[PDB]
């Protein structure tokens, strides 16, 4: 996530009304709720992805220093 | 037309899958650190599975 383009989306997000308004707006296809769900899923997937990046870097370091230990012996 | 149910099944599926993803969210020294590297690999695989599952949930919402 980029903070500059995510502060703006947080601002435009928190200003949304309750779910009743977003339901009564377009009863045919609840576009507003679905867009909210998309935003939430993007946020959470990004968070777990950065967690993956960190843990994979740790695993790469573990492989590297295991190889170094093998080379030392 | 009313989108009364389809949202409901979407909510049920995405909530169950979010719960499942959250479930997986959580010379002798040479051998010990080899075991540590194996544990790190296992954690990496589990967390990658979790993130792939959540990406699938996002794609379901988009679909």
């Amino acid at each position: 996530r980029d903070m500059a383009v995510w502060g703006r989306v947080r601002s435009c997000y928190k200003a949304a009304p309750a779910a009743k308004k977003l339901d009564a707006e377009m009863p045919n296809t609840l576009f507003g709720s679905v867009a909210l769900m998309y935003i939430k899923q993007v946020r959470r997937v990004a968070r777990k992805a950065v967690l993956q990046r960190e843990l994979a870097a740790k695993l790469a370091k573990a492989q590297q220093d295991l190889a170094d230990k093998q080379a030392a012996l | 037309t009313s989108a009364a149910e389809a949202v409901e099944e979407l909510k049920a599926k995405v909530a169950e899958l979010r719960e499942q993803a959250a479930a997986e969210a959580a010379q002798a020294a040479i051998e010990k650190l080899t075991a540590a590297a194996e544990a790190a690999t296992e954690a990496d695989a589990r967390a990658q599975a979790a993130v792939a599952l959540e990406k699938q949930a996002l794609d379901e919402v988009v679909a």
